C-alpha cells in the first residue's frame, strides 16, 4: 500500500527515482519509501524496484551516496535506511530519536559522512552517519526550523531558516557558528533555501508571500527578487546545467522555471494539489520530475 | 498520586498509541486531531477541492474515550495573526475547523499555543467559537515560562543574547497571557498550560503566575537530568517548582522523546510520583480545609441568623481555641482571687453567646484547674442551641450553670459578672458585631470586671488572584445589581493567590469600653508597599485577639495559631482589577459605618489609581443589628 | 427495591427507636421533634415561663443521621387557622418554632397536614419560613385521598352520610392542596404526601393527582387485609394504586401499629417489596429513557447547528427505525424497477442529511434484498460527519457512494434522483425545517421521483402537569424576558402528567410538493373535549410519518412504533395555568410562521378562556433557516 501524499522525489546517479510518501489523513498516519528504476512507472506500486513501509510519515529525505536513504520522521527520528545488495529491499540501518518534535528537514554535508537536521523543536543537530550519533545540537532559532541546506563543497558550512524570520549561515569552525543574514527590514518568513551549484557564496530563498530572492553571502544584500508564486514557496531546486535554471515550487499548486535573473521561463499547473518536491534528471538535464499531494508524478521537458 | 498526561505530535494509529500511553501509566493523551503537516486550503483552487477524508474517523474511539482521555492540539501551521492576509484568513478558517471538530468529539480540553506577543486575531476567533453553543470544554493556552527568544543558545555571532537585567522583559510571556485573557473577557473556559524550560528564570518571573488559572504544567524530557543509575531526575529548583505546582493540584504533561533510552519511558512519570509521594505532608488545618480551597462562602451572621447544629459542631471541634480560652480563664481566676480567699470568693462568670456550651465546659475546667469557685451564666439568644444548653444543664451541669435564653443586650441580669467570656469574633474580627453585643452587655459587668477576649484587631493585605476574581465575577445573580457580588466580603480558604504586601492592622476594639462617647464607626487609610509587577484584585482579611494578657488567638498568617479550625480568612473584592508596578504603593481606605439597624463596611483603593467606593450605604452588604 | 419510611407519633428513646426501625428494614423515620402532647404557651403567663428543656437534645444523633434518616412532623395541636385568636397566634409561634428547629437539625423533609379546606394562615407562616434563609429542605403536605368526613362510618343517627354522587365534592381534598400550593406561589420545596384509606374513591378522584408533585405515599396498617397464612396483603385496587405510585418512584410511609400481631412488623414492608419485585418489567424504551423522565431539553436544530458525534450515535442505535427505512426503500425499488430490468436499470438514490451514514447502509441492504442496482449520493452539510462518511466511503463503500459535503438547498446535483431519503424529522415533525430542506432539494428529483418519508403529520394533546409547569417556571434566566421560558418548546420524556384529551393532527406536509405556490406557513384551530376537572399547563406534541405506502413511523402514543428510541415527545407550555371543568372544551390555536431567515411557532388557548399569544414574532424561540 502506497499513501496519497507524495513528499519527496530524488534522482540517483544511474537515473533511478527515489520517492518518499506519507498518509496525512485516514486511519493510519504512516509513510513509505520507494525506488523506481523505471521512472515512468511511478508511482504505481506494482511496477517498483523496491519499497518499504516505515513507522511514521516522512517529512524530508535525501540520498546518502548511492545506497543510503536519510529520512526525517514525524516521530522526531532521523532514520538511515540501506538498500539490498541486489537493490530489491530497503532495510533500516539506524533510527535515532534525538529531536523532541517533527523533524522537518535534513541535508547531507559535502563529505557525505555527516548530515544536518532541523525540526519543529527549534533545534538543529549535526549527525555522524557512520557512528550513528549526534555530534552537536544547536538552539539558535526561536521558532520551528523550516529548512536546512548543506553547502555543496564546504563540509562545515550550511544555511538554515526558521519561522523566527532568521536566515542563519553556519560555519562550525567558529565559537559562535551562526550568523544572521536576512533582508533589510523584517520581511516575510523564509520558507525555502537553495545554494547555487556554481557559486559557493550565493544562494536563493523563497518566503511565505511567494517571493523568491537571490542573495550573496559576502555582500549580504538582496541581489534580486521576484514575486513568482501566489502562495508560500515550499521548494527551490537548481538544475545541473552549467548556467543553471531555478525550479520553484509553491502551495499554489504550480511549478515555475526561472533563469539567472529570476525571470519566468516555464510554468506548469499540472498538479491539482500542493507541489512538494522536484528533481532534475542526471541522464537528461532537460527533464524535470515533480511530485505532489495529488499522488501525481509529472515529467516535464524544459527548453 | 499525580494526574498526568502524555503529549505527542506523531500518532500513527490512535488505538495502539492510546494503549501504549495507558500502559506507561498516563491518564490522558494530548494529540493532534488533524495531521500536523496536513496544511489545508480554504479559498484558492485547486487545493481547495482536495478529496477527503480530512482526518481520522471518530469511530476509532468510544465517546467515553473522547470525553475523558483525549486532549486536542491546534495544528502548528495555523497562524491566525500572520502578517500575510491569505495566511491570516486561511488560518482563521482552519482554526474554526479544528475547534469545531474538537467540540464535535466532545474533548474535555483543547490546546492552543501563545508563542508571540500579538495574538489578537487568535483571541477573536477563540472568543467567537466560545460564544457559539453552550459547552463545558476547556481551552489550555500553552504559554512558555521563558520565551524561546530569551532561551536560545548564544551562538549567533552578529546577534548576541542580552546580558543586561530586564525586570519587566523577563516577565513578557505573562503579558502574552494577560493580554489574551483580557481580550477574551476573562472567559472561565480559558486556562494556562505553563511550559517549563531547562533554565528557570528569576523568582519574580515565576511568582507572576501566582493566582493564575494554571490547569496544566508541561515538562519536556530534555529538562530532566540523569543520576548515577541512569534514571531521569530534576534539579532542586525544578523540584521546588514541582512542589509549588503540586500544591496547586495541576495536571503534568510529559512532552518530548525518550532521551534516557536505556530506561523505559515511564521512568519520567515515576519520578513525578516519587516527588509527589515525598511531598511535605499537610498539617491538620490543610487536611481540614482541603475541599474548601478558594471556595467562596457568605459570612455568617450569628446575631441576625440562628446557626445550625453542624455549624456549632464545626465550632466545637477546635481544641486549640478552647484550650486557649481555658488558659485565659485560669489565669484570670488566679489573678482575681487570692489563695486565702479561694473558699470564700465565688467568681461570677457569664458566657455571652454560649451556643451549645463549649465555653461553659472550658470555664468549668479552668475553675477545677485553678482551684477556684465560680458561678456560671450561659447566655444564648438562639433557642435551638438553648435546647442543647438546657439538656446539658439538667443532665450534667446542675444549678451551677444558669441558662439564659435572651439577647445579651436586653437581658436584665440578676447580678453583675466578675468575668464575661464571648466568642463573637468573625474572620474580620468585628464583622459579626461583637463590639455592639459586648457594649449592650457592658452594664452588668463589675466596675473592675474582665472581658475575654479583652482586645481584637483586624488585618488587611492586598492580594492578586485572577481565579478568585473570576469566581466573584461568576457570582452574579438575577434580580439585583449585576455587580453587587464585588461589593460584599466572602469567607474563603485562600489557596491560589499572591500576597502583595505585609498585612497591616485595620480596626481595633477593646472591652470593657469605659469611654463615655462610644462610637464603633471607623475610618482607616492603609499604605501597602508593593515590590513586584502584579494585578490587584482584592484584599485578604484576618484578625488577632488578646483573650487575656499573653493568651491570644490569631489567623493572621505570620502569627497564626497552629491547628485552629474555626476561622477561614475573608476576602474583599474590587470591581476592576488594578495594575500595580514594581515599587508602587497601594493606598486603600476602609470604613466601618452603621445606623441603628445595621452595620456595614465600605472600601476604596486610592493609589496607585482610584476605584469606586464599594458598598455605599450598605446597598450590597449589611450586617443586621 | 422500594424506598420506605416508618411513621411514628410515640418515640420513647430516639436511638433505640431508630435502631428498631432500621432492623425492620426502613430507610427513614417520620417522628415528632417535640412531644405531640407538649402544648406550649408563648404569650400568657405563667405557662409562658415554663422551665426547659423544650425538647430532645440534638446531640442524641449525628448530623448525618439528622440529614438522612429523620423526617420531622408538625405537632397535632398546632392549629394556625383556628377560629380563636389566642390559639391562632400561639400556633403561629409554635409552628415557626418547630420549623426553625427542623431547619436547625438539617432535616431533609418536614411533614405538615392538610385536614380542612382553609389553610391560609398555615400557608402564610410556611411561606414566611421558606423566604427566611436559603435552604434545600422539603415540606411534605400530608393530604388524605379521601377526607375523613367523607370516610366516616354511617353510625350517626341524626347526621347520615350522603349517598348522592358529588363529582366535584369527592375531589375536594385536591382543592385543599391546590389552594395551598397556590397560596405559597408554587414553591418547589412543597410537595404532597398522599395518604391512602381503606376505601378508595372513584377513578377521577385518583386521577386528579396525576401531574402533582407526589414525593410520598402514606399507607396505614389498617388498610391491609389478611390472607390465609396471616400475612398482610392489599386488595387488587390498592395494588393498582401501588403500581401507579411505583411508576412515579415515590417513597412509601407505613403508619399505624402492628395489627397482624402474630407476624413481625416488617411483613407489611416486605409485601411492598413483593409488589415491587413483581411489577411489570419495563420495555426497552422505558429502560433507555429512565434517567430522562420529565427532563427538559432544548430542541435540536441540526440545520442551524452541527450535531455532535454522540448525538449521531444515539440516532444510529435505533434498529426499528432503520429497519422501517430499509423496508420502505426495498418496496420502492421493487415498485420502480421491473424484474426484467433489474440488470439494466440503476436507480439513483440520494440520502439528504446522511449524518454518519446509517441511511446509506440501509439503502445498500435494501438494494441487496430487492436484487436491484442503485447509485448512492450521501449529502451532508455537517463536515465533522462528512469526515466519518468519507472514511466509510474509502474503507468500505467505494465508488458506489458519492459523498457530497454541501447544503441540499444549494447543491448542484450532476444528475437527478429516482429516490431521495431523508431523516430530518423532529419531535414535532416539521420543527427541524424538513419541509424547507426538502423543498430546496426538490429540483434535482425526477418528475416521477419518490421521497422517503413521503408524508408527515404533527399531533397535539392538552396535558396537565404542575411538576412540568414548575420546572419550566424554574427555567428562568438572566439577561432575557423573565417569562421567555414559557414561549419555547422542550424535548422531554413525559412521565408525571395527565393527558386531558385524545391527540389530534396539527400540521401535515407531503413531498414532493408539486404545488406551484409553495407556502409552509400554517394556521390550525383544535377543539379538545375534556371530561374531567383539571388544570391545563401545556400541550404535548408527537408526530407520525409515512415513509412509503404502509411503512410508517410514529411516536404518537396510540400508534407508537414499538422499541423506537430516536424521538422523545415535545412540550409547549403556557404562561398561566387554566382551570378546565368537566365537559368543557379546550380550544387552542397554532401557527407556523416564517420569514426568509427563520421559522417559529405561535400558539394560544382561546377556550374555555383566552391566553396570551405565545412567542409572538419568534421573540423567544426561532428555528434558523
Ligand atoms: C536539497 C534538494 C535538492 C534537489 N535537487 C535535485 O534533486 C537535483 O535536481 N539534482 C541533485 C541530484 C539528484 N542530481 C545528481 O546528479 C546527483 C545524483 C549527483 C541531479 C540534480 C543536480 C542539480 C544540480 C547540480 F549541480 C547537480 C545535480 C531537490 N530537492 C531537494 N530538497
Ligand atoms: C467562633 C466563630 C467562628 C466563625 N468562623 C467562620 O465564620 C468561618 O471562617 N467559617 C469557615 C469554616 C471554618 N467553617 C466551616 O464550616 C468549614 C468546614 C467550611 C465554618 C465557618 C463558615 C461556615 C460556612 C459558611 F458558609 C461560612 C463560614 C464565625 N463566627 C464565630 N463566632
Ligand atoms: C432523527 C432525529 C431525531 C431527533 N430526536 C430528538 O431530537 C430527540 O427526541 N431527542 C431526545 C432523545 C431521544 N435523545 C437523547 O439523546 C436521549 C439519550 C436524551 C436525542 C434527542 C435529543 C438529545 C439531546 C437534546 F438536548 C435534545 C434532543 C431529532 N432530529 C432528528 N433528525
Ligand atoms: C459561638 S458563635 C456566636 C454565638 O453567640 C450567639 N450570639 C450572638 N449575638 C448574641 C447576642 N446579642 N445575645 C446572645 N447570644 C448572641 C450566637 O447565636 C452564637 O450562638
Ligand atoms: C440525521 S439528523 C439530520 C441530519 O441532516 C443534516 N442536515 C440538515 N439540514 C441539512 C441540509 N439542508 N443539507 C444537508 N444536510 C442537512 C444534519 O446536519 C444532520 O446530519
Ligand atoms: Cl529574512
Ligand atoms: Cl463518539
Ligand atoms: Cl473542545
Ligand atoms: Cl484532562
Ligand atoms: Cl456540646
Ligand atoms: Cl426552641
Ligand atoms: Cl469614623
Ligand atoms: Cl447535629
Ligand atoms: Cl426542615
Ligand atoms: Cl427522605
Ligand atoms: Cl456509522
Ligand atoms: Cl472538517
Ligand atoms: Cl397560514
Amino acid at each position: 500500500c502506497m499513501e496519497r501524499q507524495l513528499e519527496a522525489a530524488r534522482y540517483r546517479s544511474d537515473g533511478a527515482l527515489l520517492l518518499g510518501a506519507s498518509s496525512l489523513s485516514g486511519r493510519c498516519w504512516a509513510g513509505s519509501l520507494w525506488l523506481f528504476k523505471d521512472p515512468c512507472a511511478a508511482p504505481n506500486e506494482g511496477f517498483c524496484s523496491a519499497g518499504v513501509q516505515t513507522e511514521a510519515g516522512v517529512a524530508d529525505l535525501t540520498w546518502v551516496g548511492e545506497r543510503g536513504i536519510l529520512v526525517a520522521s514525524d516521530s522526531g527520528a532521523v532514520e538511515l535506511w540501506e538498500l539490498d545488495e541486489n537493490e530489491t529491499l530497503i532495510v533500516s540501518k539506524f533510527c535515532k530519536y534525538e529531536h523532541d518534535d517533527i523533524v522537518s528537514t535534513v541535508s547531507v554535508l559535502s563529505s557525505g559522512t555527516q548530515a544536518v537536521s532541523g525540526s519543529k523543536d527549534i533545534c538543529i543537530k549535526v549527525w555522524d552517519l557512520a557512528q550513528q550519533v549526534v555530534l552537536s545540537s544547536y538552539r539558535a532559532h526561536a521558532a520551528q526550523v523550516t529548512c536546512v541546506a548543506a553547502s555543496p563543497h564546504k563540509d562545515s558550512v550550511f544555511l538554515s531558516c526558521s519561522e523566527d524570520n532568521r536566515i542563519l549561515l553556519w560555519d562550525t569552525r567558529c565559537p559562535k557558528p551562526a550568523s544572521q543574514i536576512g533582508c533589510s527590514a523584517p520581511g516575510y518568513l523564509p520558507t525555502s533555501l537553495a545554494w547555487h551549484p556554481q557559486q559557493s557564496e550565493v544562494f536563493v530563498f523563497g518566503d511565505e508571500n511567494g517571493t523568491v530572492s537571490l542573495v550573496d553571502t559576502k555582500s549580504t544584500s538582496c541581489v534580486l527578487s521576484s514575486a513568482v508564486h501566489s502562495q508560500c514557496v515550499t521548494g527551490l531546486v537548481f538544475s545541473p546545467h552549467s548556467v543553471p535554471f531555478l525550479a520553484s515550487l509553491s502551495e499554489d499548486c504550480s511549478l515555475a522555471v526561472l533563469d539567472s535573473s529570476l525571470s519566468e521561463l516555464f510554468r506548469s499547473q499540472a498538479h491539482r494539489d500542493f507541489v512538494r518536491d522536484a528533481t532534475w534528471s542526471p541522464l537528461n538535464h532537460s527533464l524535470l520530475t515533480t511530485v505532489g499531494w495529488d499522488h501525481q508524478v509529472v515529467h516535464h521537458v524544459v527548453p | 498520586r499525580v494526574s498526568s498526561g502524555r503529549d505527542l505530535n506523531c500518532v500513527p494509529e490512535i488505538a495502539d498509541t492510546l494503549g501504549a500511553v495507558a500502559k506507561q501509566g498516563f491518564d490522558f493523551l494530548c494529540m493532534p486531531v488533524f495531521h500536523p503537516r496536513f496544511k489545508r486550503e480554504f479559498i484558492q483552487e485547486p487545493a481547495k477541492n482536495r478529496p477527503g477524508p480530512q482526518t481520522r474517523s471518530d469511530l476509532l474511539l468510544s465517546g467515553r474515550d473522547w470525553n475523558t482521555l483525549i486532549v486536542g492540539k491546534l495544528s502548528p501551521w495555523i497562524r491566525p495573526d500572520s502578517k500575510v492576509e491569505k495566511i491570516r484568513r486561511n488560518s482563521e478558517a482552519a482554526m474554526l475547523q479544528e475547534l469545531n471538530f474538537g467540540a464535535y468529539l466532545g474533548l474535555p480540553a483543547f490546546l492552543l499555543p501563545l508563542n508571540q506577543e500579538d495574538n489578537t486575531n487568535l483571541a477573536r476567533v477563540l472568543t467567537n467559537h466560545i460564544h457559539t453553543g453552550h459547552h463545558s470544554s476547556m481551552f489550555w493556552m500553552r504559554v512558555p515560562l521563558v520565551a524561546p527568544e530569551d532561551l536560545r543558545d548564544d551562538i549567533i555571532e552578529n546577534a548576541p543574547t542580552t546580558h543586561t537585567e530586564e525586570y519587566s522583559g523577563e516577565e513578557k510571556t505573562w503579558m502574552w497571557w494577560h493580554n489574551f485573557r483580557t481580550l477574551c473577557d476573562y472567559s472561565k473556559r480559558i486556562a494556562v498550560a505553563l511550559e517549563i524550560g531547562a533554565d528557570l528564570p528569576s523568582n519574580h518571573v515565576i511568582d507572576r503566575w501566582l493566582g493564575e488559572p494554571i490547569k496544566a504544567a508541561i515538562l519536556p524530557t530534555s529538562i530532566f537530568l540523569t543520576n548515577k543509575k541512569g534514571f531521569p531526575v530534576l534539579s532542586k529548583m525544578h523540584q521546588r517548582l514541582i512542589f509549588r505546582l503540586l500544591k496547586l493540584e495541576v495536571q503534568f504533561i510529559i512532552t518530548g522523546t525518550n532521551h534516557h533510552s536505556e530506561k523505559e519511558f515511564c521512568s519520567y512519570l515515576q519520578y513525578l510520583e516519587y516527588l509527589s509521594q515525598n511531598r511535605p505532608p499537610p498539617n491538620a488545618y490543610e487536611l481540614f480545609a482541603k475541599g474548601y480551597e478558594d471556595y467562596l462562602q457568605s459570612p455568617l451572621q450569628p446575631l441576625m441568623d440562628n446557626l445550625e447544629s453542624q455549624t456549632y459542631e464545626v465550632f466545637e471541634k477546635d481544641p486549640i481555641k478552647y484550650s486557649q480560652y481555658q488558659q485565659a480563664i485560669y489565669k484570670c481566676l488566679l489573678d482575681r482571687v487570692p489563695e486565702e480567699e479561694k473558699d470564700t470568693n465565688v467568681q461570677v462568670l457569664m458566657v455571652l453567646g454560649a451556643g451549645r456550651g463549649p465555653l461553659v465546659n472550658a470555664s468549668l475546667r479552668a475553675a477545677k484547674q485553678a482551684d477556684r469557685r465560680i458561678k456560671l451564666y450561659a447566655v444564648e439568644k438562639n433557642p435551638n442551641a438553648v435546647v442543647t444548653l438546657e439538656n446539658w444543664q439538667f443532665e450534667e451541669w446542675g444549678s451551677q450553670v444558669t441558662v439564659v435564653s435572651s439577647d445579651m443586650r436586653e437581658w436584665v441580669a440578676p447580678e453583675k459578672a466578675d468575668i464575661i467570656v464571648s466568642e463573637l469574633l468573625g474572620s474580620f474580627a468585628d464583622n459579626e458585631l461583637s463590639p455592639e453585643c459586648l457594649d449592650g452587655a457592658q452594664h452588668f459587668l463589675k466596675d473592675d470586671g474582665v472581658s475575654i477576649p479583652g482586645e481584637y484587631t483586624s488585618f488587611l493585605a492586598p492580594i492578586s488572584s485572577s481565579k478568585l476574581y473570576n469566581e466573584v465575577r461568576a457570582c452574579r445573580e438575577k434580580d439585583r445589581d449585576p455587580e453587587a457580588q464585588f461589593e460584599m466580603p466572602y469567607v474563603v480558604r485562600l489557596h491560589n493567590f499572591h500576597q502583595l504586601s505585609a498585612p497591616q492592622p485595620c480596626f481595633t476594639f477593646s472591652h470593657p469600653n469605659r469611654d463615655p462617647m462610644i462610637d464603633n464607626n471607623r475610618y482607616c487609610t492603609l499604605e501597602f508597599p508593593v515590590e513586584v509587577n502584579t494585578v490587584l484584585h482584592g484584599f485578604a482579611g484576618y484578625f488577632e485577639t488578646v483573650l487575656y494578657q499573653d493568651i491570644t488567638l490569631s489567623i493572621r498568617p505570620e502569627t497564626h495559631s497552629p491547628g485552629m479550625f474555626s476561622w477561614f480568612p475573608i476576602l474583599f473584592p474590587i470591581k476592576q482589577p488594578i495594575t500595580v508596578r514594581e515599587g508602587q504603593t497601594i493606598c486603600v481606605r476602609f470604613w466601618r459605618c452603621s445606623n441603628s439597624k445595621k452595620v456595614w463596611y465600605e472600601w476604596a483603593v486610592t493609589a496607585p489609581v482610584c476605584s469606586a467606593i464599594h458598598n455605599p450605604t450598605g446597598r450590597s452588604y449589611t450586617i443586621g443589628l
